[PDB]
């Protein structure tokens, strides 16, 4: 089944927004260096019917999160995340640090050049969540 | 002053003059002689003392109101009391205190009574802006109560749009006055209740329901030039106002100017940031030449000229490239053309999106709607044709396959040969295409003179899918009879007849109740057929009836009130059907209770 | 033919222990209303749940005795920029705490003979709350 | 106005020949569309080219891998099967044969109904004309 | 000679030639008061021509639509110039400071309405030239009213739309026109509080690259000691002397120039940042364990406290890399821990992993103050990283 | 802070009448 229910899989996250009593933010908004803090998107609720995605060499589950501004953010749960994730995320951090030099130069700003890194935020040192929309493919 | 036996005479005079307007009916739409006598009766009571006229009209106004529900010209009485009088605030107070009591049943009455009540409200609001310096202070108490009680009474109303219509009339009646500062304590509750009613109609009513909510959410009165810090509540209806309703556009553009002219361009730019691509993309649609209206094109030119580089500094390469969904794909069949030696393959689906838009719209002529319905059923029966052939011994094969479920350890013949893969994109497009065509067959039952053949075709499709479910039941024993078998044979990849599990919960969650009735009739029909071809003791464990029941529980956890209504509709018809057996409803009790409890928590 | 207190024999601790742990000061208003309403329903039942909840009664009476103008009724949700979104929740919270104090005061030797004058301490609250302009609280 | 429009188009259809080359040369070379020049006339052109078709009752898709047939799927019970022998005293046995006779006549799709039901979609939406022309003309 | 050139070519009209015709009508209304108010008709026919050209293009935004947006701004500035000239024709009765407020409001709206800095230099040049025309009209009409007043209302703020142009061409790597545009500023011989500011700053920033030109930036600042209406201009002059002296090989005199640049105000963070860069350039010819690095990290920490809301994260990278030396003397910990100022806690978020792996490395408990100030103010940034590295270190014990 | 002053109000026309230009063989 390509679409499995969240309240069957994890009933705490389908019941989250009732027993939540503060403003949690969407994780991974501090990695993208957006100067202030007031316009960050707060998690409204977890959507039901999460997706089971079979890849080429593995498979994972994609859970969707409704934001407080009406937007839906999809994340991929890599449950056996391989232990070279810290080197990956440090390269992601390094190449996201260069995106501000690539917007003050006029020639890279006319052509709208940015580096487009993925936002992967680790939860435990076994599981990380990565941003993953549908209509992402590999070659 | 007058005595008691003089004001009794004045009361009986008003009573008899109101009764006497029944001679001059047809036998703001009144005859000329009745209008002249209503002018005489109105002018007769203007020079009486206000302190006795108030008690005359306060004792007589329910009788005048129940006379208005028979001859509707008597509104010209009340209009003539409050359009030109020295005693206009007094009658406005009496009328507003009467309508405050009549507001609770404003939704649950018929068309004539609601029409009369809305006209009395409209007259009482026009009396305010007709006399601003004379008392509009009569309106500022029970003004927030009017807004709040309209929003509260529209919840339990039968016709819940009359309250919003009333809020629209009240907002369009005012603007340019002082009493919009006692109203500023209601703006967040009003705007949250307006946005969470604006977008929660994902299955919108198809009337002016969206136009009415986006007309209410913008055009609220604010004393200050910029209404409030509650501006991010206006950003989502501004996109709809510019984008989808060409009669709201000249409103919403004005709102943009009020934010662009005096907002400092620092505070305002992060606010429009989540909507700036939709705002600019709908603004660019309004840049059209002189046959299109130049009054709403030169507005856009003025806005985009007042923004120097700010009209283009927030646009990136496009993140909205359309990727050829099920309303864009081709389903190719062979046609015999007389000028060709062999048949030629062309697509049977070049007009599916157009025929769906024809069927959805009420305005289109019936002939066009009937031909659109015939086209969609042609494509659907072409998708259904290559499974509509049955073997010569299908009855004994169906009986064998249904009594072979009650056996244990069915031996599986093993073979070593691979099957081809699925091609998930084309499978998903064909699955969604069959689903859209089935949903339009369900929608076709909401139209008179298309309902009979739609119901007949729907009965044939439902008891076809009931007969095709036994293959899925027989193939789910491949998940058993060996806890890890890898050397078995499966039929490769088909539409697995579990897409009636996405169409019947669609029909229950739909915004026409006449198709929710067709959805529950569909559930009753598949209940009868599943109990027929299985037997009651195992149709609750292997047929559609367990599986679709789980779908009903999943409708209770969705994020909009339409699907919750569909889930409680499916649960109510389920527990009205199965009560004779005490294994299903007692096995499924915890999940059904949690679903019905989540409808109460999350709504 | 089962009493309500026999239905709550195994799952009563999962209801009560989240209430008695959190001190009802950092929680938002709708959870304070829910905790007070659940304890009111548990106290209205026949002869159950009488044990050492005096600290909650003291904290709720000291959270209802004071004014509600930018002072200690809240933890993170201030009231000088929000109107009618928190005032109705505040009114429901006040009348819920008043109902809980009345149900607790109706029970003998549970709030009557404890600490001497502790019923006088909440009768002073009951006389102090007869000056709010809302008629529902009155 | 559907009656006079249908009569005009059917006498224009009956004037031409029933060959695809002659009708293609008519819609490209011979016919002068200067009078219908604000209206998408390819509509009318399609109604000429669809006049050269045959009304074939064997219309059937070949690209979809459709829903599960009852032919082979009731042969996926390999060796443990007590095949029932002629039990024909039920309400099921007449329901099944009535449904078979119903679905035989329901799924016999000619080319005629597809063609002339698509023709009146062209008069409402001009984007079925675009898609119909782009599918037909390279063939 | 321009009307005949327009009229011979204003058949098969384009939006540009229509803009030229509208500007000729606007100048006819300007130089001859009680003009035509056909400018209100020519702007509308130009808007309709531009709308036909907009519908002729694709629906989605192409780069060709940017010039149509610039044309929309030009027509709106034409209508605002019509309002400016109409207000300018009724002030003949010397009604100053009553109708000059409307002129000041429209000029202040024009100062904030300028294109993006990565837009074409022809776009910038077109807006600059036609604003210079619109300013020349008001400077011509305030010219009879100068001696009858007995500073003054003759603006000549043309220098603004020169300086803002001369800045942006330097962003476009066009230094020759950036020098050549700082020669049309001598139309009035007085030293203004903001003309001389951007003029001298851009002329000193001209001679920063092409290293056979740094002496031409040295000799122009080192002889100018009279203050050009400000005590902050001399501080940036002195630290630019520090830049020009440290660009060539100079050890102590550039340090003295940075010291006399930094003692005057203690409020220019660019001087602190350039002194930190100078100390790093002196560090790059030796191992990084010499206690000279404490001066570098102190100027860096001062260069991040009041340089806020900017690109300061490279200063934080330099701090995190220069702190990690293995000195035995406790001079670097003194240089970190004697900093008097508010550390930019929000900008330390982006190095939270490099802080959290710095606890495992030795000689790092000054990282703890940064992480404590992060955890008490921005708690959701640290939480997931803290749990991840905590359960990393907890299983290896 | 939050508000800036009044922008110059540009009065758009109410009854403009321009001609649709004829096509040209460019």
């Amino acid at each position: 089944s390509k679409k499995e229910n969240l309240e069957v899989l994890c009933p705490h996250l389908s019941n989250f927004h009732h027993q939540k009593f503060e403003d949690i933010e969407i994780p991974g908004q501090y990695l993208l260096n957006k100067d202030n803090n007031v316009h960050f998107i707060k998690i409204a609720r977890f959507l039901p019917t999460v997706d089971f995605v079979r890849g080429t060499h593995s498979s994972y589950r994609r859970l969707m999160i409704r934001g407080h501004d009406g937007s839906v953010h999809s994340f991929a749960v890599q449950y056996p995340a391989v232990r070279h994730s810290r080197r990956e995320e440090r390269m992601f951090q390094l190449y996201r640090l260069f995106n501000k030099s690539l917007s003050k130069n006029v020639e890279t700003r006319r052509r709208s050049i940015q580096f487009n890194l993925p936002i992967a935020i680790p939860l435990s040192p076994q599981v990380r969540i990565m941003n993953d929309s549908v209509s992402f493919t590999t070659l | 002053v007058f005595s008691y036996e003089e004001v009794i005479v004045f009361k009986d005079l008003f009573h008899e003059c109101i009764i006497g307007l029944k001679f001059f009916k047809d036998h703001v739409s009144a005859t000329k002689d009745a209008r002249e006598l209503m002018d005489y009766l109105a002018f007769m009571f203007m020079q009486m003392d206000n302190a006795t006229f108030n008690e005359i009209i306060e004792q007589e106004l329910p009788f005048v109101y129940e006379r208005m529900l028979e001859d509707s010209g008597l509104l010209h009485v009340a209009q003539s009391f409050l359009t030109s009088e020295i005693t206009s605030p007094n009658f406005a107070g009496i009328l507003l205190r009467f309508l405050k009591g009549k507001l609770k049943d404003l939704g649950n009455v018929d068309f004539n009574t609601s029409n009369v009540l809305i006209r009395l409200f409209k007259l009482s609001f026009m009396s305010v802006n007709l006399f601003p310096n004379i008392n509009e202070v009569v309106l500022l108490p029970h003004l927030n109560d009017l807004i709040l009680n309209s929003l509260k009474y529209s919840t339990t109303a039968e016709e819940p749009l009359v309250y919003f219509y009333l809020i629209r009339t009240l907002f369009r009646s005012i603007g340019g006055g002082r009493f919009e500062n006692l109203y500023r304590s209601i703006k967040p509750i009003l705007q949250v209740l307006l946005q969470s009613l604006n977008q929660m109609i994902l299955t919108a009513r198809l009337p002016h329901e969206r136009e009415l909510y986006v007309e209410l959410c913008i055009t609220v009165p604010v004393r200050l030039s910029v209404l409030a810090p509650y501006l991010p509540f206006l950003m989502k209806p501004l996109v709809f106002a510019l984008q989808q309703y060409p009669d709201l556009v000249s409103q919403g553009l004005r709102t943009l100017e009020l934010c662009i002219d005096n907002l400092t361009a620092e505070y305002f730019d992060p606010i429009i940031e989540p909507v700036i691509d939709d705002v600019s993309k709908a603004l660019f649609n309004l840049l059209q030449p002189q046959p299109f209206n130049h009054a709403i094109s030169h507005n856009v030119v003025r806005i985009l000229g007042k923004l120097g580089g700010r009209n283009r500094q927030f646009l990136k390469p496009p993140t909205d490239l359309t990727e050829k969904t099920e309303l864009d794909i081709d389903a190719i069949a062979d046609f015999k053309i007389n000028g060709m030696p062999e048949d030629v393959p062309l697509s049977v689906t070049p007009g599916i999106q157009s025929a769906l838009n024809i069927l959805q719209s009420y305005k289109s002529d019936i002939h066009y709607r009937k031909s659109a319905y015939k086209y969609l059923t042609c494509v659907l029966l072409l998708m259904t044709k290559s499974s509509a052939e049955f073997p010569t011994n299908y009855t004994e094969l169906l009986k064998t396959a249904v009594n072979s479920i009650k056996l244990e350890r069915i031996g599986i013949e093993k073979n070593f040969d691979l099957e081809p893969t699925v091609n998930k994109r084309d499978y998903s497009n064909q699955e969604n295409l069959f689903l859209r065509l089935l949903e339009s067959v369900f929608y076709a039952t909401s139209i008179k003179e298309l309902k009979d053949d739609a119901m007949d075709l729907l009965n044939n499709l439902l008891d076809h899918f009931c007969l095709l479910q036994v293959n899925t039941t027989l193939l789910n024993k491949r998940n058993y009879n060996g806890t890890f078998n890898i050397d078995l044979k499966n039929p490769n990849f088909m539409l697995d007849s579990s897409l009636i599990l996405d169409a019947i919960p669609f029909a229950l969650s739909y915004y026409i109740p006449e198709v929710r009735e067709v959805g529950v009739l569909a559930y009753k029909r598949i209940y009868e057929k599943s109990c027929l071809i299985y037997g009651e003791e195992l149709a609750l464990s292997h047929s559609f009836i367990p599986e679709l029941a789980k779908q009903f529980i999943h409708l209770c956890y969705d994020e909009t009130y339409y699907n919750k209504r569909g889930g409680v509709l499916g649960i109510k018809v389920l527990i009205d059907n199965v009560k004779s057996s005490s294994v299903f409803l007692k096995k499924y009790q915890y999940n059904l209770a949690n679903g019905l409890l989540f409808v109460l928590k999350d709504t | 033919g089962i009493p309500i207190v026999k239905l709550m024999d195994h799952s009563k601790q999962f209801l009560l222990s989240p209430i008695f742990a959190k001190p009802l000061r950092a929680l938002p208003f709708t959870m304070q209303i829910g905790n007070v309403d659940a304890i009111t329903f548990c106290l209205s039942l026949p002869n159950t749940f009488l044990t050492f909840n005096e600290e909650l009664f003291r904290l709720l009476q000291e959270s209802i005795v004071l004014a509600d103008a930018e002072d200690e009724s809240l933890s993170t949700n201030i009231q000088k920029t929000t109107e009618y979104s928190t005032s109705e929740q505040l009114v429901q919270l006040r009348i819920a705490c008043i109902k809980l104090l009345a149900i607790a005061l109706k029970n003998e030797e549970f709030a009557t003979a404890q600490q001497g004058n502790i019923r006088i301490r909440i009768l002073a609250v009951f006389f102090k709350t007869m000056l709010k302009t809302s008629p529902e609280i009155i | 106005d559907i009656g006079i429009r249908k009569r005009f188009m059917t006498i224009l259809d009956n004037s031409l020949e029933r060959d695809i080359k002659e009708r293609l040369y008519y819609v490209i070379r011979d016919q002068n569309w200067e009078f219908i020049a604000d209206y998408p006339w390819l509509n009318q052109a399609l109604q000429l080219l669809y006049g050269s078709f045959n009304r074939e009752k064997e219309l059937s898709l070949k690209n979809i891998y459709c829903l599960s047939p009852p032919s082979i799927l009731q042969e996926y019970l390999p060796e443990n099967a007590e095949m029932v022998t002629e039990v024909n005293d039920l309400e099921l046995s007449n329901f099944v044969k009535g449904h078979i006779a119903s679905m035989q006549g329901l799924c016999r799709i000619i080319s005629s109904d597809f063609i002339d039901s698509l023709i009146e979609i062209f008069y409402q939406d001009p984007k079925a004309i675009h898609r119909a022309w782009v599918t037909l003309f390279p063939q | 000679a321009l009307e005949q050139s327009v009229k011979s070519v204003m058949d098969v009209p384009t939006p540009r030639r229509q803009m030229f015709k509208t500007f000729l009508a606007l100048q006819n209304f300007a130089e001859s008061r009680k003009g035509d108010q056909e400018v209100r008709k020519l702007c509308d026919e130009g808007i309709q021509l531009s709308l036909i050209k907009w519908v002729s293009l694709p629906i989605r935004y192409t780069p060709a639509h940017k010039w149509l947006l610039h044309g929309f701004q030009q027509y709106m500035e034409f209508l605002e110039a019509t309002q400016i000239y109409a207000n300018l024709h009724t002030t003949t009765v010397q009604n100053l400071d009553s109708k000059a407020q409307e002129i000041k409001r429209i000029l202040q709206a024009w100062r904030d309405r300028l294109p993006n800095t990565w837009d074409d230099v022809n776009m910038w040049n077109d807006l600059v030239t036609w604003r210079q025309h619109a300013f020349q009209v008001i400077n011509n009409a305030y010219l009879p009213l100068i001696p009858a007043l007995q500073a003054y209302r003759g603006y000549h703020e043309i220098a603004w739309v020169i300086n803002r142009f001369a800045h942006v061409a330097r962003k476009h790597n066009m230094p020759d026109v950036c020098i050549s545009q700082l020669a049309r500023i001598y139309t009035l011989p007085n030293i203004e509080i903001q003309e001389a500011f951007l003029k001298l700053r851009e002329q000193a920033k001209c001679h920063y690259q092409n290293m056979n030109e740094l002496t031409t930036g040295l000799d122009v600042i080192s002889n100018t000691n009279l203050v050009y209406f400000g005590t902050v201009q001399k501080a940036e002059f002195f630290t630019l002397k520090g830049m020009f002296l440290s660009k060539l090989r100079a050890y102590e005199e550039a340090n003295q120039a940075f010291a006399t640049a930094v003692q005057i105000d203690l409020n220019l963070a660019k001087a602190w940042a350039q002194w930190g860069f100078f100390n790093d350039r002196r560090l790059s010819e030796e191992p990084n364990n010499i206690s000279f690095a404490s001066n570098a990290i102190s100027c860096y920490l001062q260069a991040a406290g009041l340089y806020k809301n900017s690109k300061i994260r490279e200063l934080l990278c330099r701090i995190l890399w220069l702190i990690s030396i293995d000195d035995a003397s406790g001079m670097l910990t003194n240089a970190f821990d004697s900093f008097r100022g508010e550390i930019p806690v929000w900008y330390w978020i982006t190095f939270i992993p490099q802080l959290l792996t710095s606890l495992s490395h030795k000689e790092a408990n000054m990282v703890r103050h940064i992480l404590i100030r992060i955890a008490k103010s921005y708690p959701q940034a640290l939480h997931f990283q803290l749990r991840t590295t905590k359960e990393d270190f907890a299983v290896i014990q | 802070a939050i508000f800036k002053q009044t922008e110059p109000a540009i009065p758009i026309s109410e009854n403009i009448s321009t001609k649709t230009p004829a096509p040209v063989a460019y």
